[PDB]
């Protein structure tokens, strides 16, 4: 009873936004500088700021000559959500403000395009069959693991003009073996052309994706029987390993974003 | 004599101030500013604070006793804001004797401004000395005698006085800045101190803090200013981590060690404190109800990251903050938003210690409250980190908790991963755990395999006959 | 008691066609 009428005592004593939250970030990547700090409200190119005095780091304004909105060059100057604005000499970042100006570590100002491939197989278990996931399938990519990192980063990057293979699948990387996958790039579904939430960006510079997807249905097929034991892997990099895509894949955290949205496209489980 | 690899960072000054502080001028110190190589030749037009801070080795490595309040000794080193939480780990493992750490409380707050709750100043004792009480529990804090950082300094003291182990194993890290030291004096000695001393006076100070009386050992940071407070902030954020995430090694792979960062009121370098923390992957708790940064924090950890903004930062900025309000300008709330709206989207990274009718409890429960929410994100990529969460959720018997938090789940229900479990709650009593895992079924039958005979036969109880 | 007070602990749990 004392039991239960401890349980009487206390028995009568019961009467976000969406913007890019990757470049406004403190301590800009390999670079001892600060942002002025950007809140979600002020964001927008169009809130007035006038506090506004942003550092501008890069690894002035006689820029003129530049084609922007336009194929400058062989550098093709124009974002596919159309043309941006110019604040004298220097582009202006869309999708909202940074925190710092210039360029930082990048090629040059404007949509900076890298071609980040996808390559999936389901994962074998012992039989062939796909072994079912928590509730639906499950799928495995090959991510690659150059030694000075701490994540899983996917294979591609920035696209040398002409090449159509991003430099990464390209080098440190299956090599020797180039023409039967750059004539199987010419043959998939796009999942994301657009920008990416890199720490990396500026308010003056950003970085844009093409992400092409394959996938293998088989397991000894003519195509993971020619990719996989065609590739050398090791030039002069420390790893290449498949991985399981989960929640929690230790990948860097924009590179997980085109997953969350590539895994997608079939009913997997990221 | 490990001194031939940590640093001064000592700066060479050249004079090009005049701020007319503590009745003195030119920059930050004084005939002392010139070193060896002096303000000469050109070097300094505008005083960069990157072009020249030139490292030489240090001059402050020993053991520092104080005068009567506690004949004992405590080792000191004058590290620099650039050396790697490597040449430390390889000095404080065996260069100082010092264990492998398996907790690492972090407690920080406010200074010099500091009223603790004469209820509050129970709940955190009876809070704090218990994490102390078991495991291997590391205390890092500030070295100041004010603040929170006193009042985890005032009950080392009774937790050593009158204990469980009686005489002391607390391990109470005290690291803060050089240069905010009043006698530096007598501190610094070419080769060692060997035995040193330090007058404790608290009168004279006028801006220029003491440190404390009862914390284990002191690692001052040095950049080469006098009075800038908040030097000592990132190197601990890599201390703490490198400390707790690349030490150990079974599993064949990695285990990450628990560390958990309590605050308790705060001010302009405690969201500093906890930003920094946050961002690198510390989970924190925050005393709702104490005064300062920890409340405004406190009240606005479950809105909308989207909600924050700079007139709720500046409603809420004149009921916690009344004389410093006035002082903040408008470069300062909008810099002192940002921020926090940073910490609260990292809401797998920070709770509340709820007071009235709601986590009535010390501020135990409150840490692995915020382990919990934390590692609930991180429970399949770690594998083994399952078995950690039970090794400490034995500390307060959480049988309701482990119950709620494992047992209603999609549980695979996962019988060879019960076994670890089993194990960890064998160890010592747990007598609830293992009933626990007898309703979830393990089968003893093939859990107890011979390897699994030789673990339980180690660890038997060490003060049995 | 503990019959009675049995009583007490769930006490306070209380808050066509035509063809
Ligand atoms: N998606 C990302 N998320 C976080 N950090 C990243 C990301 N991509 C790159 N980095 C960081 O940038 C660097 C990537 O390696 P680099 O050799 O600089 O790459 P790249 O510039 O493409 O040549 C490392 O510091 C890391
Ligand atoms: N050790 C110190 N002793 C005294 N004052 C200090 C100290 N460190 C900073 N100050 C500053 O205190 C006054 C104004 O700042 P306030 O609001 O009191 O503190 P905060 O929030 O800025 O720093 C708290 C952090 O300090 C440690 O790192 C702790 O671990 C916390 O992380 C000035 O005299 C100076």
């Amino acid at each position: 009873i004392s039991n239960k009428v401890d349980a009487m005592v206390d028995l009568l004593d019961l009467d976000g936004d969406s913007y890019h939250v990757n470049a406004r970030h403190l301590l800009y990547p390999n670079c001892p500088v600060t942002r002025f700090p950007v809140p979600n409200e002020k964001v927008p190119w169009e809130t007035e700021f006038l506090i506004y005095d942003p550092p501008f780091y890069t690894a002035l304004e006689p820029l003129s000559t530049i084609q922007y909105n336009v194929v400058d060059g062989l550098r093709d100057r124009r974002s596919f959500h159309g043309p941006y604005t110019v604040q004298a000499g220097l582009p202006l970042n869309p999708m909202g403000r940074t925190g710092l100006r210039g360029r930082g570590s990048l090629s040059c100002f404007g949509p900076n395009h890298t071609l980040y491939p996808m390559v999936t197989r389901w994962r074998r278990n012992e039989d062939g069959a796909i072994c079912r996931k928590s509730i639906k399938k499950m799928l495995e990519v090959l991510v690659v693991k150059l030694p000075l990192s701490e994540h899983w980063a996917l294979p591609g990057g920035s696209r040398e003009p002409g090449e159509m293979l991003p430099r990464k699948l390209k080098r440190i990387l299956r090599q020797e073996h180039w023409p039967s996958f750059e004539n199987l790039l010419k043959c998939g579904m796009e999942v994301y052309k657009g920008y990416m939430d890199d720490p990396r960006n500026t308010d003056n510079a950003w970085i844009e994706t093409v992400a092409v997807s394959v996938h293998f249905q088989d397991q000894n097929d003519v195509e993971l029987n020619r990719l996989n034991s065609n590739l050398h892997a090791c030039d002069s990099g420390a790893s290449i390993r498949w991985q399981v895509v989960d929640r929690r894949i230790p990948l860097y955290a924009n590179h997980k974003t085109l997953l969350q949205k590539a895994a997608a496209e079939f009913g997997a489980h990221y | 004599i490990k001194k031939k690899e940590c640093v001064y960072f000592v700066e060479s000054s050249k004079l090009s101030d005049a701020g007319k502080v503590v009745c003195q001028c030119g920059y930050t110190h004084e005939q002392h500013l010139e070193e060896a190589t002096k303000p000469h030749t050109f070097q300094g037009t505008q005083w960069d604070p990157k072009k020249h801070v030139q490292e030489m080795p240090t001059d402050a490595f020993g053991d520092i006793v104080f005068t009567g309040l506690s004949q004992k000794v405590k080792k000191y080193v004058r590290v620099s804001q650039d050396t790697p939480s490597s040449v430390i780990y390889h000095l404080m493992t065996q260069h100082w004797g010092l264990d492998v750490p398996n907790l690492l409380i972090s407690v920080t707050g406010g200074a010099k401004n500091f009223n603790m709750k004469p209820r509050l100043k129970s709940i955190f004792r009876r809070g704090l000395v218990k994490v102390a009480q078991t495991t291997g529990a590391w205390i890092i804090t500030g070295g100041s005698h004010t603040g929170v950082m006193k009042q985890v300094g005032e009950a080392v003291r009774d937790f050593s006085l009158s204990s469980s182990y009686k005489e002391g194993e607390l391990i109470t890290i005290g690291v803060a800045t050089w240069g905010t030291v009043h006698r530096r004096e007598g501190l610094i000695h070419p080769t060692g101190s060997f035995p040193a001393e330090y007058i404790l006076d608290e009168d004279g100070q006028g801006n220029l803090t003491c440190l404390d009386s009862n914390h284990s050992h002191f690692i001052l940071v040095d950049d080469g200013t006098h009075g800038q407070y908040g030097v000592e902030i990132p190197l601990r954020t890599r201390l703490e981590k490198f400390i707790s995430e690349q030490t150990k090694e079974r599993g064949g792979v990695a285990i990450k060690i628990p560390i958990v960062c309590v605050v308790l009121e705060g001010g302009p370098g405690t969201l500093h404190t906890i930003d920094n923390a946050t961002t690198n992957g510390t989970p924190c708790v925050v005393v709702e109800g104490s005064g300062r940064v920890a409340d405004v924090i406190a009240q606005v950890a479950n809105l909308p990251v989207s909600d924050i903004t700079i007139s709720l930062i500046q409603q809420k900025l004149s009921v916690f903050f009344q004389e410093m309000f006035e002082t903040f300008t408008e470069s300062r709330i909008v810099e002192w938003t940002k921020k926090i709206q940073d910490i609260v989207r990292r809401r797998q990274l920070l709770t509340v210690f709820r007071e009235g009718k709601d986590g009535q409890q010390d501020v135990d429960v409150a840490i692995l409250q915020a382990l919990l929410k934390a590692s609930r994100s991180q429970d399949h990529f770690g594998h083994e980190n399952w078995d950690h969460q039970l090794k400490l959720a034995v500390a307060w018997n959480r049988v309701d908790i482990a119950r709620s938090e494992i047992f209603m789940d999609e549980w695979q229900w996962k019988p060879s991963d019960l076994h670890p479990t089993m194990t960890a709650a064998l160890i010592s009593n747990k007598p609830e755990f293992v009933k626990l895992f007898l309703e979830n079924g393990v089968q003893l039958k093939e859990f107890v395999t011979w390897d699994t005979l030789l673990y339980l036969y180690e660890n038997l109880d060490p003060s049995c006959l």
